[PDB]
């Protein structure tokens, strides 16, 4: 199959006919069943059918279920006739360190850049311009680690010096909030394209689940940085919020303006073909 | 007064096609009629009343939704036509 | 709306309440079957403006107060067209109402969608809402002069009723309750006829003299 | 399942979908005679895995797919008691909806006493509330294939009919909507039963000769 | 004779997208213009072009697609009213 | 009483009986859905010499034969009527009728006399004593072959229903039982279509082809 | 708060089986569920809706009525079992638990 | 652990009160005690002769015999309400109880 079927929302799932029927309270939908390629359940109140189950074993699609958090927990696994995503988790697995570094460089030089960018847009231009030469600066392994020293300058330049991600505030909060949400969607994305996420493209750190999500989502993450900065003299529930209106908001990707979702799921996508191919190209997102 | 009513509003969003059924209902509770999708119409008594349908229409308008208002005679409207659906080739058949 | 029997010189006008009192028991009791037995009877006429005779159908006939039954299908449908008015007069009230039944609609939406089985739906409304309410009048703990002016009060929900004729009603009524009857009746702009043996002291009257004279009264 | 008549040497078993061929038009004329008198005749007979006879009450016999009607008094019935139970079964949403209720009451109320004229009021109940809604299964059936799962599934629904029996209803259908039938019946569980004068091209059939020897197909 | 059209179709298929791009396309080449999503207006010169033009409309109708057509006078095309999707000081009298 | 729809090329007569074999299954199971839905779906039409068009009303449909209820209230209303007529057309055992319920209108006059009670009455007529009897047709021990030849014999007793349509009810009845059913059908002058998706051999019927070509066929 | 409600009366009087029938159709409609015979439960939400319930149930008991309310925790009513002359399987310590066919 | 039992069964026939009588005698003689009608209790010393009772009881329920086992603490055991169209005193929230003469 093709297309990605995904349910958001509340509804009953059946089979008749070779056809599967979606109903939700709005209104009913049938698909063909050659037509669905991955089926994933984003909520806790989906409804489905045993016969449905059977009817895709036999049709191979992966099943992929999530919790309230919106974290996938478990897919399917069939006994005979497996999906061919199993077959591309072995690729993975021989990633090999020269790409992960370059990805990983990529990313934390793509997150950086778009850190002194938004620091432009905020109209400092000796913190951007700072930043902007730790980006210039940064080397493989490592070394200086410009990130980190990129971090102090970006958080201080946003809400001041006196703010630290060590302090416990509702900024802190707020940021750990959108970077939870973030971290679901590049999650369900690497989910989608079957790889595990225990394997991270960091080599120094596997203590997180969730590292190579969460190295995906490194360069999108200013984007919740900038709405923490505008709003963050609200209370928490204020800044939560407006951290749930990012889904609704578009963003402009290289090529158009898109939805957050479209975006990450071709950065992803950009993100395991390159990882499997070496390196035929990175994905590149600039704010 | 014949007031015409055209509507439309992307639909992709869940939120979106929610406002835009809340705003066809609200179309219907005030005694509009669809002719067809994103068209419809209502017999207004007088100018009055059609002011008065205009700010609520105004009101009741969902983000992003666009409305076009027209107004056309009793008997121009009754005039209202809806049609419902040069080839050198006719495929009668699969279309290859 | 003129009423004429044999007895009458001239056919006498109803207008508003109308409170006719015959002395004689004999005529009062003809006048009474022939009342009952209008439509076999052609000595008591009845007529409009138009001269036109009017039905027993269009003729509303009341004598026992308590036994008559006030709650018919077409008065509570009538009622509850009106109460719906009402809520509809109103467009803050008939916003609220709006959101309640559409919260109501959302849980039982969900509620459906949860089954296995496929269930459509259509709405709601006020009319429904009220029927499912079962507004009705009461009349079981009502005394003898709110079971009248509940009479008076629905009888602009009778479409096919004509006029209102009671007989013998003014005995159990005091003068006060009396000119409260009238005083309402001239409100309700209703044709209503009472028909007593004996005259009530103090309101305008028509009078039957056992010498069969029709005579004007203000006491 | 297994049904039972004079005619066969010993009672076939009836599992999942089951497609049955009488070539004799008298035994068919005479077979579903007996089905729709299955209560008055004593003739035709149907033992479960149990061995007990079953009432004609807990027999679903359908003819015509379109002229049978899905709603119906006790089908309402049993969804809305089915719908008040779940509802019943979460504490917090009734509490919700017995608040919206009152809320409602007493608007109506407040009108009602604006009102010059006396009225009196009972209450709402959740149950008049479903049936103000008119709450029931789904009308549209575009083709009696469609219909034909409809059945299907408030037959599944229904726990009091322990067998669906069909007469002459293949016919409507093509082979490959029977196919998917036969699959739909396999992935239901339920027990279906079909009555057809003529043997069907292609499926797994009982036929019974005129000889009144029953032989399997495919 | 203004000429305002309204224009719909099931959008789901991509036959059924395609379609609607022809339609549009032909619209914009008889000389109607696109004032919002699934509203149009043309002038026609006379009651002549007017059939003639309903004509066409119908022969060029995608499958499900529907048409809705109202005749209106210059001074109703100037009064028509678009609002797409709440006064401090509101003035009853004159306007100052 | 011809019907017509878009397979076909020219408006097909249907006179007395008629059995129409439609030899495609899409295009049956499609004709008796627009069967069942005809008030809805304009394709298929059915016109009389007038050309005008009948409503669903008057189109009787019948697919099961054992489940469809031939006793209805109009239905033995006319048919106590026309045993009331028969037993009219017979002056001498009307004429006993006559004695009997005389006899025993005395008897019951006799027994009202002796109550203390003043009592009327007016008669006992002979629809009263068929309605007392509960005349009605039976259908709990009719075979299919004897429910299909009653319900030819009520469909002259049905005022509203133009044409009677039956969907594959041939395939239980056997070739002689057919040729019953229309030679009966010839005699009654009612309009019946057969819809069978094969066809019967022996009798007269039109054959639709998968090529959708309809031609008639003897056997 | 898990309100477990017993329910008894004599039944042999046509005027006790009506109000039997009123009362046990009233304790349906109040969301309580019969379990069995006489044996009856209901999901209060708080301890004022309970009290509430109470007077409630006080209010609407008939006439030679008598009911038993008792207060018991989730964990105590998936304990409940019972026995029918076979047990409820809830109680059992059973490792293998078969709904469908036992073999 | 507190052990609530409802009993209930046809009394019908006289073999049916026969068999009923000796349950009831079979119930006080395990040391249950009859708060009303088809209402019992017996408080168990642990676990094990809980298992004990249930088997027990299995074992000499009547024919149609029909047994409810409800597991309580204390607390619920005393909080437990029985009213009868007189209700127990322990629910009641009264500031003053007469044990005597309520005069
Ligand atoms: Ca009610
Ligand atoms: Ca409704
Ligand atoms: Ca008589
Ligand atoms: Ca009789």
């Amino acid at each position: 199959g093709w297309r990605t079927v995904v349910v958001n929302i509340h509804s009953k799932l059946s089979y008749k006919n070779n056809h599967l029927i979606f109903r939700n309270s709005y209104k009913t939908e049938m698909i063909h069943l050659s037509e669905i390629d991955i089926l994933l359940l984003e909520t806790t109140d989906i409804v489905l059918t045993t016969m449905l189950v059977k009817r895709l074993v036999d049709e191979n699609i992966l099943v992929i279920f999530c919790d309230d958090k919106r974290l996938p927990t478990a897919f399917l696994t069939p006994y005979y006739a497996r999906h061919d995503s199993s077959l591309q988790i072995a690729r993975q697995i021989a990633w090999k360190e020269n790409v992960k570094c370059e990805v990983w460089t990529a990313i934390i030089a793509q997150k950086i850049l778009n850190q002194s960018y938004y620091l432009g847009e905020c109209s400092f231009f000796e913190k951007s311009q700072s930043i902007m030469e730790l980006y210039h600066g940064l080397e493989r392994f490592d070394p200086s680690n410009r990130e980190g020293h990129s971090a102090r300058i970006y958080f201080n330049t946003l809400f001041g010096n006196d703010f630290t991600r060590e302090s416990d505030n509702d900024i802190n909060a707020a940021l750990d909030y959108g970077y939870t949400l973030l971290l679901s969607m590049f999650a369900r994305e690497v989910v989608v394209c079957g790889c595990m996420t225990q394997i991270g493209l960091k080599h120094a750190n596997q203590f997180n689940q969730f590292n190579l999500a969460s190295d995906i989502m490194e360069p999108f993450r200013p984007i919740i940085d900038r709405i923490v900065y505008q709003n963050r003299h609200n209370n928490f529930v204020k800044i939560k919020k407006e951290l749930f209106s990012i889904f609704s908001e578009t963003y402009l990707y290289n090529g158009k303006e898109m939805y957050l979702s479209n975006i990450v799921s071709d950065y992803t996508k950009k993100v395991i073909k390159a990882l499997n191919q070496l390196g035929e190209e990175i994905p590149e997102f600039r704010i | 007064m014949r007031m015409i009513l055209m509507f439309d509003m992307p639909t992709d969003t869940a939120e979106e096609r929610k406002a835009y059924r809340k705003f066809r209902k609200f179309l219907l509770s005030e005694g509009f009629i669809m002719h067809q999708f994103s068209v419809y119409s209502k017999l207004l008594l007088n100018h009055t009343a059609n002011t008065a349908m205009v700010g609520r229409l105004k009101a009741n308008n969902p983000k992003k939704g666009n409305i076009t208002i027209l107004t056309v005679t009793e008997k121009q409207f009754a005039r209202m036509i809806y049609l419902y659906g040069e080839e050198r080739l006719v495929f009668l058949g699969d279309n290859y | 709306m003129k009423i004429n029997f044999s007895l009458l010189d001239e056919p006498m006008e109803v207008n508003l309440g109308t409170v006719l009192v015959i002395e004689d028991v004999s005529v009062f009791a003809q006048l009474v079957k022939e009342f009952y037995q209008y439509d076999e009877q052609s000595n008591l006429t009845i007529f409009d403006s138009k001269i036109r005779s009017i039905r027993s159908s269009e003729l509303l006939l009341i004598t026992d107060i308590l036994g008559y039954d006030i709650n018919t299908s077409q008065v509570l449908k009538l009622l509850h067209t009106d109460i719906v008015s009402q809520l509809n007069d109103k467009p803050e009230v008939r916003s609220e109402i709006d959101s309640l039944v559409s919260l109501i609609t959302d849980i039982i939406m969900a509620e459906c969608i949860e089954n296995e089985l496929d269930i459509e739906y259509d709405e709601i409304t006020l009319l429904e809402l009220i029927k499912a309410l079962g507004v009705r009048i009461e009349t079981k703990s009502c005394t003898v002069f709110e079971k009248i002016f509940e009479i008076l009060q629905i009888f602009k929900y009778l479409v096919k009723k004509r006029i209102l004729v009671f007989v013998n009603s003014l005995s159990y009524f005091s003068k006060d309750e009396i000119y409260q009857i009238l005083e309402y009746t001239k409100l309700s702009q209703a044709d209503v006829l009472f028909l007593e043996p004996r005259q009530i002291e103090g309101i305008q009257q028509f009078i039957l003299d056992k010498d069969y004279i029709l005579m004007p009264y203000n006491n």
